[PDB]
């Protein structure tokens, strides 16, 4: 056969993987959390979009701390022999390094350990993606006018915000990040590679948005995303 | 708007 | 004039701009941190490789961390008006979110904040990009078998390890990081968009390099790279 | 500044260019040659698609040889140097090698001879483009079921079909190349390389194009469209 | 599976297909045409760049106008099911459609038809290209200092020159068309499209060479290649 | 369909 | 220099 | 090989 290369992940596998959308909207009182309004939006907006992708999606809502566990577990024991990738999407509370279950946080870590290329060998070498929306702190950005491969290698975490800081949700539009994202995905998901799709998507959300507050301490805000790749190849959701 |  | 659009920042200033190289290298005894053998190929071959690529490049040694700051700080003074963008690489030891300086630590977000969109007008909208090689904690990879914007806006960092991990460095042929980001750039600076090549990087870092120690708990550990972007545009270092 | 490359045409000048549009529907009856149906149709979607990529756009119809001629002479010797680019199409009755005024054949040669290099110095070093729906000949495809330069460089001459074939005209819908040109030019002008964008207008004339007619000598026949190109430069209509 | 998209030939066939080249060096001194020194560093140019391309490259020499036609005759009729496309390469004294044997011209329609859609059912739907080195005419550019398919459908010409206009050829290095065509596939094949190279070779053939002779009627002259395509997809010599 |  |  |  001609010249081969190997720029980019094999995603046309039978099947493209699964989606997993976990909508945490609700939170047990004692946790003293509020409910998080338009998330559901958000959660139809990348069911549809996910879809669109050929994506098995599977929604999952107001899941406590134990039940984000064990399904994350599970899923990781599934045979994955014929995906393409892994995506999963996070609709919650949080901060740095932590989501929310409606009884009490989680360490992301922990979540993602069990898809590790040494734990979860049905997706050794291909993209696992983890989408984010939450908070990852409490900063305000104010803005300015204008052969062996690492357990840890292939896997992308998209943050809706930067470290350290509040992520915005609009109650009645769903949140920045994620109406941004699936906007994007719809325009460029079988005309650019994934990164490029990020960026647009940090670009819509630092340009297109600011927050509107009575409150003078949340007014006027900003919000860049974070891309956080661990990706050894390129990321192409159409083939051949 | 709301924050997470 | 013919459509327009705007998906790639403007690298065609007058110059590509400074790329300030700190390497660390001897640290003061009390410290009780050993010399890193092999940083200086590091150095020479980030000197050469941005030389080419037309930054202005200022290489500074054994930098105690009152001189980071100072040295930071009064290049976010400096008129950057007419260039592109801005390129730091650390080398040293470090944590997470910590640069160590010959006499003690410091805080990555204090060397960073300097350049922040409202704190360094001149940089305001150009890409900011610092090159981290330095480890991010103790964990070892053990693989596998095969009209306003954000202040935050802008940033990309290209961690040479994961959150929380070790960061490895051979003190004959250098860093695997530096080593692999310099191959790659020599190679694609002029054909691959900088998400590409730092994709790129990180393939090679993950495939081609694995640790030997006579001491089991460092032998045969594996090492992935961290691409942390919130830029909003596509970074080309060519233009035209 | 940073590295350069020039492997596309500069297509940021002031102006895009001109677009000449003749359309050649009624002939004089001494010719006896019948009145191009459907050509009105083609006139007005180049007329708007390229009204779109911004190209001062001039539509002229029924013109004799004699108008064809010392139309292209004066816009020869129009001062060019503040525009990206020249496009010229026609629409009319020819064989090979030939356009037809009203009154009788043209010599395409002479058409453009006047845009040669050393002939139009405004216009040199920039892309012409001829785009012709016209017969080169009377063959019909049956089908199968599946510091100096040249003064002959910087043409693009794209053929509505083979050479030596007749060309398909619906009188209803337009010409089938003309029509595919428009839809793909309004899909892709902001996407593709000029190159790129025509194969996919071969694409689309060889596979959803198809003759019937009551005669058998003319029915079930296929087009496939000729891009001859002496380009020296990639094409894109779309700038920064 | 996922989103697929056919923009371009399948090229990942067992074998990636022929590659006949026709080297015509001594001819019949009955015929008066002269021998075309420095052909054979064309054909051994020709014989290297495909070979790298992994092409199964067969040469012939001198051959009778006969031979030329038995040759292509054959080659139709082998199977070419397990192969990506075909290519010949012409090399000889020619004129307007007329490629010369040894003894005799040949119309380049009578060899390329064998390869019709039609006629050559094992390459339909597969790109057939075809090389010609040889003459268009007499003329000499002065320069100036700057579910059915048709059968004709999926041809490429490449030709040395603009039509009606002399091919030019150095007794020492070669033909400049061959030399430009190897050096920008050997530098580009894993990198561009065909039409990308083509435009690549016609710029180097225009730009980088100019004729020298004692003779001032072919002193000082220029040449720009012609890239004829009936192609319905993007071409890359590369997979995967 | 009509040819030109 | 010569011509095919 | 060593750490940083």
């Amino acid at each position: 056969s001609g010249i081969s290369l190997d720029n980019s992940y094999k995603m046309d596998y039978p099947e493209m993987g699964l989606c997993i959308i976990i909508n945490n909207k609700n939170f047990h009182k004692s946790t003293g959390m509020t409910s998080r309004s338009g998330t559901d939006v958000d959660a139809a907006n990348l069911r549809e979009t996910f879809r669109n992708l050929k994506y098995e999606v599977r929604n999952k809502n107001d899941l406590t701390r134990e039940e984000i566990v064990e399904l994350m577990r599970d899923v990781s024991k599934e045979d994955h022999s014929k995906r393409s990738s892994f995506v999963c999407v996070l609709l919650s509370h949080g901060e740095e390094g932590i989501i929310f279950g409606t009884n009490g946080p989680v360490d992301l870590k922990k979540i993602t350990n069990f898809f590790r290329g040494d734990r979860c060998r049905s997706l050794t070498g291909k993209p696992k993606l983890f989408i984010i929306q939450a908070c990852r702190g409490t900063e305000l950005d104010c803005g300015i006018e204008t052969h062996k491969i690492p357990v840890e290698a292939d896997f992308l975490y998209a943050y809706s915000t930067a470290p350290g800081y509040y992520s915005w949700r609009n109650s009645k539009d769903g949140s920045w990040f994620i109406q941004s994202l699936c906007a994007m995905l719809k325009q460029y998901a079988d005309k650019l590679e994934f990164m490029h799709i990020l960026t647009r998507v940090n670009r819509k959300v630092a340009t297109e948005f600011e927050s509107f507050s009575f409150d003078a301490t949340f007014h006027a805000k900003k919000q860049i995303p974070c891309i956080e790749s661990m990706l050894t190849k390129e990321l192409y959701f159409y083939h051949a | 708007d709301e924050v997470d």
